[PDB]
């Protein structure tokens, strides 16, 4: 598993992962979005791990309406895996507290749990 | 032309619709078996349509299992537009006594929900309160804690996509 | 008998007199504890005068210099009795009906407690 | 054709999935696909208190299941060695019963609909409601009631429950056979279910089909005779079976097992004294709420229970039951641990199921409908 | 009377047997003999059978032989031919690293479903099946959900401000190998039976 | 066998003829057993001290995980509870409540006890979530019901009858039977 | 190594071993109160007690487990129905004079009192007869409560079970007895006359203590001990 991005800024995170997709296809991958708090989501941050099946990336709690110009960087992160044909949304919550300790677990683990908590989400909401 | 833009025309279409409801049932556990006695009561709603093609209403009424999940979303997008989402019981509204690796925490993440019923199962009066909810909340008539006024459908509010 | 009663309402009484010994000397009164069979009583029934079943007078250093306690409802052998911390004085009220509150067979009047509660403040209370 | 009769539509009833492998208007085999409902009990029972598991009990079998309630309840009972009283055990046949008799006025309710008409799913509601009425008047809930305990039950019976189910128990058996009416003189259901449903004893037994739609096709073998445990051992009691398994058979079994039922709850409503409803060992059995204001034992004892609950011993346990859809039981591993080391649920209606793509073989299509309903499935017992 | 052929049987080659005053009773057979003989346990008379059951002993307290443990259950049908009644329990263990176990479809089309739950929840495969399919877990979940090594896998539940609650985190009930609160547990609370 | 079609009609027939059965909710209010699984309740005693002394046994008793409580120490001066401990937060999250009453079962000082109310359903999550000042004996009404009932400024009427109320409810006001 | 029979199972163990020790070695377990990891056993609250046998010669009266030197070849009997029946007493005797506050009570989820009461206590005696959780019928001991005994640290004077556990601590651990027993009898109680709590290492005796006596004010009425997240670490305060 490669680890990408920084907590907390929006926009870097944006460019950094747009770099790092490049003309992979999709259409067999699994995108989780991490996130604490199920009904608010406009003070929400959103982390996010891409299951690509041959191979898998972390991003930390860059994104969301909780950090300026947040929610325009999700949205268009959203749009931009809905584009190279991604479908499978998934929504995953963790408590707070969990969230740093969560992504500097060791890849494997990090990831059971992800597949273990996740909800089949609409990408359409993050749009 | 979604029911809008005469005072007196969207009013009357508005009236139309809530008192009209479709109830589209989506049943998933015991709560299916909770709303068939709502089906007894009822007198705005309970004919149906089955069809999802036919009707505004969608009733999630028990766990929504995670592998059912990418169905209902379907079975939502394949109905016609104004169209509403009741959730029914713990289970749907968020993940009820079942908190793991099987079920929707929130049904809210697949549908967009417009009114939420709590209970386990809810009694079906519940049902017919967030029916009249619903009745009442498309009719522009519907209002959340913090002050604000609710839109007569959620989903008008998601990106669809 | 029903001296059960006339004795919790004279425990009110007691615990009326510590309350002004506690404001007129400038020195701190407590209530230590409730009625077990008041608290823990749900839907059941309480008739008793107050719910109160433990009390003391303590210093500045909020150390007791006299303590006071009456039975629950519902113990055998009913007393009320008063302790001086540190010194080991131990005092026993009983009720003669007609007489009034007794230790043994010399009546307890609010004078000799008000004098007990001094002694007490000057010799034990720390500050 | 192999014909697609999706997850809940059209009118398949309860989440199913079926591959219908179909050219024409006969069935060539369905495949069926199930674990749609699959909300994870025995795992999420291995994060529960025995106490909070009987929460979780009723909650699959949501028909009847104040079996599921009686069975865990016995098998947790038995393994930490717990004695049941008697106005409790009948409490709980009369209970068992009666929402047995709820679970099958919906059995033949959908059934009537499912293929052929409307009207009677109402009849057999209103019974139902008088059924659902008592439920609520004794547990404080219509169902997943939470009042069977590893003890004994929750509390005691209100003045009127006793009344009310008289009542029931006197309308029932003219209504029964109000039903039955309708039904065994079957005017176009005949022509209907008769032929339909073919149920082989031998392969019922090699698929292992037992929730009576076994009996329907001439095995005799239930539960409360076969392997008596809450007194069953004790009543006047009549097991109605069929000749050839078709789905008219079926249908009306389950109708006769209604009046031998109320037979049981009229008997069982006979023997009823006043006494104590449940084990008073306080290390199975929370404290009497009223002296948690006098003993320090008492609160000790509330809280931990309360908390912690108890740790039965070092044990695996198992006991067989009969619901409205065949054996069902709890199979208990315990660790000694405040919670069940693990619970799998044996599901009748999961085994009862490898009999379909069987039952339905060759079958007409607006059958295949039919045919389902008759084996009376409920999925949250399946998937589960 | 099927079963003390059975028993009998049992302590002749070898085979050990586990027994709770409960009135419940085990026959563990080895790997090798289990096809074979439960061959000839259908052959024996065996009607029905009821159960598949997987047990993952991974986080029990005591040590077992292997981790993963499946238990047949066998029957004669009391209505039938002539019925005994005799039912009873088949425990077979099976290795982590070797999740093997040949199916009795042949014998009973029982062990359709039931082999394919237990290879579901955990991943023991069943040799011969006519039909391995996933069953019940949804189609892209990866892994075994009931084997104990897999996480239950909670949501916090939620509250007002800020306010959470981790269940896991939160629970009051101790597991078997829980110490408990205090610096040990003894007597109940290690284990508890009453004496009818 | 023709007859059945004949004697089928017949006694839907009888049926018809037969007006009566049903409820029209909510205009025709509802019947309660007088065990109900309800909207919770805190309670008070004779002194209207609360019964709630914070103990969070029925968050403990909770299967659902969805009692939230944190506690605190009573003012001498000023007293809510009877011991020297009371709650300062008490959360139901009633979309995660699964309505045992293990909570109530629980409860030491006959606190927290299920109430009457149904029409609870709502339009957001977040409010859904009750807390203590939304639960105590003296409210009438549910979120909803309420705050149309402000919104209006028409009074709630719940739409049930019982009865009779609990022992353990005591102190709970509601439309009984023709006791009224 | 010293060659010792618990129960059902036996055991090495050396020489100078705690026969409680000996005990709890093969995997067995007795009420613990007064004794204490790193504190003198002292059969005080006489919580261990446990047989002894010594050649089958049985001991007359029992051992404290945890004042008992083990002695070459020697049984230890903890399941006996006679020591079963004397555990439950002794719990009974500490339950004796207690004040009632479990809900309400900081000592919460995790007190030795409560788990080994609920561990032992009320011996199976010989049906679904109706028992009795309480003999005593009278009036407890009542005295001073909830006593703040230094900006640090609670005292419930009512909770002490008179196990030495914390006067026993100060003098031997840390060295400063600010802390003992006052009068005698059942009127015995934790007092101090050093105001301050004045140690750096007071805190401890709020971990030591099997019962909610002395509570940990900065985290007075927080949560319930089940309740908090426990996160175990390090202290980065100072190098040790
Ligand atoms: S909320 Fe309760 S009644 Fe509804 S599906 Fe869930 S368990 Fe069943
Ligand atoms: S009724 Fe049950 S789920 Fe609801 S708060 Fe009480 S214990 Fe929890
Ligand atoms: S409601 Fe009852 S159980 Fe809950 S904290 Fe209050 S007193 Fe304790
Ligand atoms: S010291 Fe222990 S037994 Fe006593 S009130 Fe506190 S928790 Fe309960
Ligand atoms: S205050 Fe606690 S540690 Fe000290 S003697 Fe009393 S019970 Fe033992
Ligand atoms: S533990 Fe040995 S006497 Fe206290």
């Amino acid at each position: 598993m490669v680890r990408v991005g920084m907590r907390a800024a929006p926009r870097v995170s944006l460019e950094a992962l747009k770099a790092a997709l490049g003309g992979l296809k999709l259409s067999e991958a699994k995108v989780y979005l991490i996130t604490d708090w199920q009904d608010k989501r406009d003070q929400a941050r959103y982390a996010l791990l891409l299951h690509t099946g041959k191979k898998d990336l972390l991003v930390p709690d860059a994104f969301g309406p909780a950090f300026p110009g947040g929610e325009e960087a999700l949205s268009e992160l959203v749009g931009l895996l809905l584009a190279q044909g991604a479908r499978r949304f998934y929504e995953a919550v963790v408590s707070p507290g969990e969230m740093t300790a969560l992504l500097d677990l060791p890849p494997e683990e990090l990831l059971k749990r992800v597949m273990a908590i996740a909800n089949p989400t609409d990408p359409g909401i993050y749009l | 032309r979604e029911g809008i833009l005469f005072t007196t025309l969207e009013k009357l279409v508005a009236w139309g619709r809530s008192n009209s409801l479709w109830p589209a049932t989506f049943g998933l556990a015991c709560c299916a078996i909770e709303m068939m006695a709502s089906t007894d009561a009822r007198n705005d709603l309970a004919r149906f349509g089955a069809s999802p093609r036919q009707a505004d209403v969608m009733i999630v009424a028990g766990r929504l299992s995670k592998k059912m999940a990418p169905v209902m979303r379907r079975v939502w997008e394949q109905m016609p537009d104004p169209k509403w989402v009741i959730s029914m019981g713990a289970c749907a509204s968020s993940g009820g006594m079942f908190n793991n690796y099987a079920i929707v925490q929130n049904v809210d993440s697949v549908v967009p929900v417009d009114v939420y019923v709590p209970g386990c199962p809810p009694r079906p009066e519940a049902l017919i309160y967030a029916v009249m909810q619903l009745q009442k909340k498309v009719r522009g008539q519907a209002y959340n804690e913090r002050g604000e006024r609710l839109p007569p459908v959620a989903a008008w509010k998601r990106t669809r996509g | 008998a029903s001296s059960e009663r006339e004795l919790y309402e004279a425990w009110v009484e007691l615990l009326s007199w510590m309350r002004e010994y506690a404001q007129a000397k400038g020195v701190r009164f407590e209530k230590e504890a409730d009625f077990p069979d008041f608290i823990y009583r749900m839907e059941r029934p309480y008739d008793l005068p107050t719910t109160i079943m433990t009390a003391s007078l303590s210093d500045g250093l909020g150390e007791p210099f006299l303590l006071a306690d009456v039975s629950p409802r519902h113990a055998k052998l009913k007393r009320i009795g008063l302790r001086l911390p540190r010194a080991h004085i131990h005092l026993h009220a009983h009720y003669e009906p007609g007489k009034g509150l007794v230790t043994g067979k010399i009546p307890l009047t609010k004078e000799r407690f008000f004098a007990l509660a001094d002694r007490a403040r000057e010799a034990l209370a720390f500050a | 054709m192999t014909l697609n009769v999706g997850p809940q539509h059209p009118s398949t009833h309860g989440v199913l999935r079926l591959m219908v492998t179909l050219s024409g208007e006969e069935v060539l085999e369905v495949v069926p696909h199930i674990g749609y409902l699959h909300t994870g009990f025995e795992k999420t029972m291995e994060h529960r208190t025995y106490l909070q598991n009987i929460t979780y009990t009723p909650r699959m079998d949501y028909l009847h299941s104040f079996a599921h309630d009686l069975a865990y309840a016995l098998a947790v009972e038995k393994l930490l060695g717990a004695v049941v009283p008697p106005r409790a055990e009948t409490i709980r046949v009369i209970l068992n019963e009666l929402s047995r008799l709820a679970s099958h006025l919906v059995f033949l309710g959908t059934g009537l609909l499912d293929l052929g008409a409307l009207t009677p799913f109402f009849y057999a509601f209103r019974e139902r409601e008088t059924i659902l009425d008592l439920f609520e008047w004794v547990t404080g809930q219509r169902f997943h009631h939470n009042y069977i305990r590893i003890g004994g039950v929750k509390e005691d019976l209100p003045e009127e429950f006793v009344p009310e189910l008289k009542k029931l128990l006197e309308v029932l058996p003219h209504r029964i056979d109000e039903y039955e009416a309708l039904f065994a003189e079957s005017p176009i259901f005949y022509e209907r279910a008769r032929g339909v449903g073919v149920i082989p004893p031998e392969v019922a037994i090699d698929l292992g089909l037992t929730g009576g739609s076994l009996r329907a096709s001439g095995v005799n073998y239930d539960v409360r005779k076969a392997y008596p445990y809450s007194g069953y051992e004790t009543y006047t009691f009549d097991v109605p079976l069929g000749e050839r398994g078709d789905v008219f058979d079926r249908m009306l079994v389950r109708i006769r097992e209604m009046r031998e039922s109320v037979k049981i709850i009229k008997q069982a409503l006979e023997r009823l004294e006043p006494g104590p409803v449940r084990d008073p060992n306080p290390q199975i059995t929370p404290p009497p709420r009223h002296l948690l204001e006098t003993s320090m034992e008492a609160v000790i004892y509330h809280f931990k229970h309360y908390t912690e609950g108890f740790h039965p011993p070092k044990g695996e346990v198992y006991v067989p039951t009969e619901s409205a859809r065949g054996e069902l039981g709890y199979y208990i591993v315990s660790d000694g641990g405040s919670m069940p080391y693990r619970v799998k649920v044996r599901a009748p209606s999961f085994v009862n199921l490898q009999s379909l793509p069987y039952a339905c073989k060759g079958e007409q299509v607006p059958d295949m409908v039919a045919i389902i309903a008759s084996l009376d499935p409920v999925m949250g017992d399946v998937d589960r | 009377m099927r079963l003390e052929r059975v028993l009998e049987e049992a302590r002749a080659k070898g085979y050990p047997i586990e027994d709770n005053g409960l009135g419940n009773l085990w026959v563990v057979l080895p790997r090798e003999r289990f096809k074979e003989e439960m061959a000839h346990y259908k052959a024996m008379g065996f009607n029905f059978l009821a159960d598949i059951v997987g047990l993952d002993y991974l986080t029990y307290p005591d040590p077992r032989p292997e981790r993963f443990a499946v238990v047949y259950e066998l029957v004669s049908l009391p209505g039938w031919k002539d019925g005994d009644g005799s039912r009873f329990f088949v425990r077979v263990y099976v290795p982590e690293e070797d999740p093997r176990l040949p199916t009795v479809t042949d014998l009973w089309g029982s062990a359709n479903f039931l082999e394919r739950e237990v290879y579901d929840l955990f991943g023991i495969v069943f040799e011969g099946h006519p039909d391995l399919r996933k069953i019940l877990t949804p189609e892209d979940l990866e892994g075994h959900p009931l084997r104990k090594d897999y996480p239950l896998g909670e949501t916090p539940t939620l509250f007002r401000e800020g306010r959470y609650i981790i269940p896991a985190e939160f629970r009051a009930a101790l597991t078997g190998k829980d110490p408990g609160l205090t610096f040990y547990k003894g007597g109940s609370r290690k284990g508890y039976r009453s004496l009818w | 066998t023709l007859k059945a079609l004949a004697q089928s009609l017949g006694i839907t027939l009888k049926y018809l003829f037969s007006k009566p059965v049903t409820v029209p909710y909510p205009d025709a209010p509802v019947a309660l057993k007088p065990r109900f699984h309800g909207r919770h309740v805190l309670t008070r005693h004779p002194n209207g001290l609360e019964k709630c002394i914070g103990c969070s046994l029925c968050a403990a008793a909770c299967p659902a995980y969805a009692i939230y409580v944190e506690p605190a120490e009573n003012d001498p001066e000023n007293p809510v509870s009877a011991g020297e401990r009371y709650a300062k937060v008490y959360e139901i999250n009633m979309l995660r409540c699964i309505f045992c009453g293990l909570c109530e079962e629980a409860c030491p000082t006959g606190a927290i006890v299920l109430g009457y109310d149904f029409e609870m359903a709502d339009y957001e999550y977040s409010d859904l979530v009750y807390g203590k000042e939304d639960m105590l004996v003296d409210v009438v009404g549910t979120k909803p019901q309420r705050r149309e009932a402000k919104r209006t400024g028409k009074p709630v009427k719940v739409g049930y009858v019982v009865p009779y109320v609990r022992p353990e409810l005591e102190g709970f006001k509601a439309p009984t039977e023709g006791g009224k | 190594m010293v060659r010792v029979k618990v129960n059902d199972r036996i055991v090495e163990v050396p020489p100078g071993t705690s026969v409680m020790d000996a005990v709890f070695h093969a995997g067995y377990d007795v009420p613990l109160f007064c004794s204490e990891k790193h504190l003198s056993p002292i059969g005080a609250c006489r919580m261990c007690l446990v047989r002894i046998g010594l050649p089958i010669q049985w001991q007359p009266k029992l051992a404290a487990s945890c004042v008992t030197a083990v002695a070459d070849g020697m049984v230890v009997d903890t399941l006996s129905d006679v020591v079963r029946e004397a555990q439950a007493g002794m719990v009974e005797f500490t339950l004796l004079n207690h004040p009632l506050d479990c809900p309400t009570c900081d000592k919460g989820g995790a007190c030795e009192l409560q788990d080994r009461t609920v561990e032992y206590g009320l011996y199976e005696k010989y049906p679904l007869e109706l028992p009795v959780y309480t003999r005593f019928e009278f009036t407890r001991r009542h005295v001073d409560k909830h006593h703040p005994l230094s900006p640090f640290v609670i005292l419930d004077r009512e909770r002490c079970i008179h196990c030495k556990r914390c006067v026993r601590y100060f003098e031997e651990v840390p060295g400063d007895e600010v802390l003992d027993f006052i009068e005698r009898g059942v009127h015995t109680f934790i007092g101090t006359m050093d105001f301050g709590l004045p140690s750096g290492f007071s805190g401890n005796i709020t971990d030591i203590c099997p019962v909610g006596a002395l509570l940990d004010l900065t985290a007075r009425f927080r949560a319930r001990n089940w309740e908090m997240e426990e996160t175990p670490t390090t202290c980065a305060l100072c190098p040790v």
